[PDB]
């Protein structure tokens, strides 16, 4: 997010991973989505599964990984991209985790740019702007 | 390991060995059966995806469930609208159940499928009407599992295609379906050619009085056809 | 807001070299002072830490390896315009830094002095890759000293030198304005261990502290 | 599996796979870059050997444990005593990091080697003192782990060598640290080039609400030059 | 000679040659443009068949009509089903505009296709709406269709991909129209990359002051893409 907010159009499959972090034996399973752009972001369980999905059972495997295909937005003035798709995660089962492990797990998220993703038209960031001690360098 | 069908996938680390229901795989309709409708369709893809149902609880006085194929799909995605559009079907199936269990719970399914359940209803002459049969997606409950609600019994219901998920060994049980029917193509509204049935055995255990074990029923149709329409 | 959406044809990844992700002619100074004969003249300490989306930028990186392209643009306005001409001597470390515009430091054998007019295009030079080190650390894990206060980040072995500006020209009865704009242009960069962007505003130009 | 280095052992069963810092792995001073000071010398043995810090509780409030080197090994055994007596250094480092949990434990933990980690202080202008960064053998603790300290982000801190180490699937993470400088030596009593940090992510769990795990850190110069003295 | 394509087919005795615009015919994307939306789906038939407008009643007092493609069929099919799913598509077009006229009749069409028909309002500095300019299957009428509703001239709209009817000597006629954008893909939604402009130049006539011809335009979607969705 950050490097690509240095250039104005960008390009590429994405490279999304969750990673469980609950106790070793907490199980359960979830239904990770992926809503195409122009697409509408699912509701419910049943309408997540209808879509391009998975059912992780993350009982024994704590990472997931999903091939993002190709978002490519870009930046206009003449308004944004807004919707370009979505990551929607359900609950499949519930979580049951044994009475010495704690009740709540947590899951964390990760995102990198695959090998195709691309980055043109190089601009200014418009993250951090504007302080203490400038004028020392001239005195 | 992955069962990936489509844009859907099955996401475990441990699945050892599916069913293969009476040792034959589905295949599509061979070039000496069809002549009937000519050339019937193949999304290839469309429908042949994993359909993962709700999750049914699996408690202690828990006495088993089922769905019946394809009524289980027959309003459910790509499969479930070609159901409505199309007149003739052919399909079989991967099944894949799946428990959520601790290694303190504790119990035996019997996920069997079985061909052509014709069910039978308790202490009556009527049959059963179109509502006791045709539950679709949320699939029925057994009220007698031992005599598998038709005058048989569950001890020998171990001569259909079945799988035992016993919570020390597995919590996972794969069945493939072949296409079963003595027609080459059928009528899915109102014809069901399988049966999966998952029924309690052992009864669960731990000792807080309330265990619970999520049982998850994913199908995949596989080797789908359906009549031309163009 | 309208919402909108084009389809994107790229190719390439030759915009987001380091070379090209940070070769730019960049403003890095800008004063102005009054000139009537460090007042009445411009004395700058040559750092990348001026402007916050340069140092944001320059941030991204433990180390680099630069030669810089500094191209000093000169305006003047009175308090017509008379053609005037200005010294800009680069004075290392270890050389010593005027204090007047009259000083004998600006007399330099030794440092890089260019002289040159407003009426001319923008004068223009190479400070080389000053470092004792084979980089310049931009971050720095470190004390320059020991000694009560040797102060936390700052790296002896990162001077660059200072950049002094004065009028050649003597007193005038006209008074006017000078505004020196120094730009610069890191050339011929090598890059090495990339850090996180910087989320937080800065508060200081010496150090790294944040508010939140 | 042992990580056996000098006079010291790290005695273990289970350690999957190191991390090796920017691929680079740790060597001595070639002979082209070594116009400086004449042959820095080896004691080739003395120094390179795990050092056992002293162990750090993790609980649910912990916010984040960092060391930085070589400041955490500037007085202890005979790499201390070396740094005391001369004036130039070159080492990596071999840092071993060790959870010691059970399955009823979770939490995840990012195991991050910084790089020249300039710590900026929290709403002030003036800089981090001199007691403010050089903690020794102690180490310190992160106030604000989620800019790192330093108005970055720990989002984005795996741009650095990292290990997790998430305790479902591993307790022990292995970072393996080359030389780190743009001089070839430099001086350990006032300048550091990594800090090992270790911020837990997910913060740790069990039911007991005094729920605890003891992590082990052990640093091992590796390949640890000095200049002459004779 | 038939037009066969899909379960659609225009099925005629006469019809001479097409006109295939700008001498292309509708290929597939190519394998080094789609750097895009990664293989973008292919139906290669569901939409690529005849869709056969309602006739439109010509007259003597008739100054034209035109339907924007792909807006003339994006509610219509397994075209506007796509159009209404999918968020990316490419299609070329075969346009079959047909005549039912005795040879008592006469009067000549210029059927013409126009690549980015932007139209423009009479005596007014506002732009057209949504309305004005998205119609659907029903199309539109020329206001003006001596200016082509644009500003510019009827006269030299043979600049464009066209063919004449001549009722005299032919009454169909029939484009094939490429795919025409400075993108691969586009969005059918809220873009036409071609309008079809039935403009009598000669109007109708026979001697009983009510003369109507019927005028029926057939649109097949060529070479249909689509992005991805699995």
């Amino acid at each position: 997010g950050n490097i690509s907010r240095y250039y104005t159009h960008w390009s590429g499959s994405l490279e999304m991973t969750f990673m469980f972090c609950g106790s070793f034996m907490a199980a359960g399973k979830l239904i990770l989505c992926y809503t195409p752009p122009g697409g509408s972001c699912p509701t419910t369980r049943e309408t997540a599964m209808l879509g391009t999905h998975i059912v992780w059972d993350f009982g024994l495997q704590s990472s997931v990984t999903l091939i993002i295909p190709w978002i490519s937005g870009s930046h206009y003035r003449m308004s944004t991209n807004a919707n370009v798709g979505y990551v929607t995660c359900f609950m499949q089962t519930n979580l049951i985790v044994p009475s010495e492990s704690s009740d709540t797990c947590s899951l964390i998220g990760f995102i990198a740019a695959k090998d195709d993703f691309s980055l043109r038209l190089m601009r200014d960031s418009p993250d951090i702007g504007q302080l203490h001690a400038a004028e020392a360098a001239y005195q | 390991l992955q069962l990936k069908l489509g844009n859907s996938a099955i996401v475990t680390q441990e699945a050892a060995n599916y069913c293969c229901a009476y040792g034959e795989w589905p295949n599509y309709l061979p070039d000496h059966e069809a002549v009937a409708i000519d050339k019937p369709t193949q999304p290839e893809t469309a429908t042949d995806r994993f359909y993962t149902l709700k999750s049914v609880k699996w408690e202690t006085g828990s006495t088993g469930w089922w769905w019946k194929l394809p009524d289980a799909l027959n309003n459910i995605g790509m499969f479930g609208q070609n159901v409505q559009h199309h007149y003739l079907y052919r399909s079989g199936f991967l099944i894949h159940v799946q428990c959520n269990a601790t290694k303190f719970h504790q119990g035996a399914l019997l996920v069997v499928a079985i061909p052509e359940h014709q069910r039978g209803a308790h202490n009556t002459n009527t049959s059963p009407g179109f509502d006791d049969i045709m539950k679709g997606e949320e699939g029925g409950t057994f009220n007698h599992p031992y005599v598998l609600d038709d005058g048989t019994s569950l001890a020998c219901a171990t001569i259909f295609p079945h799988q035992w998920i016993n919570l020390r060994t597995n919590n996972s049980a794969t069945i493939v379906l072949p296409w079963m029917n003595a027609a080459p193509m059928d009528f899915p509204l109102r014809h069901n050619q399988w049966t999966l049935a998952i029924i309690p055995v052992v009864p669960l255990g731990t000792r807080t009085t309330s265990s619970m074990v999520p049982i998850t029923v994913s199908i995949a149709p596989m080797c789908c056809e359906f009549n031309g329409l163009r | 807001a309208i919402q909108t959406r084009t389809v994107i044809n790229q190719h390439g990844v030759s915009e987001t070299l380091v070379e090209n992700f940070l070769s730019r002619a960049a403003l890095v100074s800008k004063r102005s002072f009054e000139y009537k004969d460090d007042k009445n003249f411009f004395k700058w300490t040559i750092n990348t830490r001026s402007f916050v989306q340069l140092r944001r930028k320059l941030e991204l990186f433990t180390y680099l390896r630069f030669d810089a392209e500094i191209t000093i643009l000169t305006t003047v306005a009175v308090n017509g315009l008379p053609d005037l001409t200005l010294q800009a001597m680069f004075v290392p470390t270890g050389a010593l830094t005027p204090e007047k515009q009259d000083s004998f430091h600006w007399q330099s054998g030794s440092n890089a002095s260019v002289f040159f007019k407003i009426s001319d295009p923008p004068a223009r030079i190479t400070i080389p890759f000053m470092c004792i080190n084979s980089a310049y650390s931009v971050f720095y894990d470190g004390f320059a000293g020991f000694e009560k206060n040797g102060l936390y980040g700052i790296n002896p072995a990162d001077t660059i030198g200072n950049l002094c500006v004065r009028i050649v020209n003597e007193h005038q009865p006209v008074g006017f304005t000078v505004t020196v704009r120094v730009y610069m242009k890191p050339k011929h960069i090598k890059a090495w261990a990339p850090r996180p962007p910087r989320t937080l505003p800065y508060m200081s130009i010496a150090n790294a502290n944040y508010k939140g």
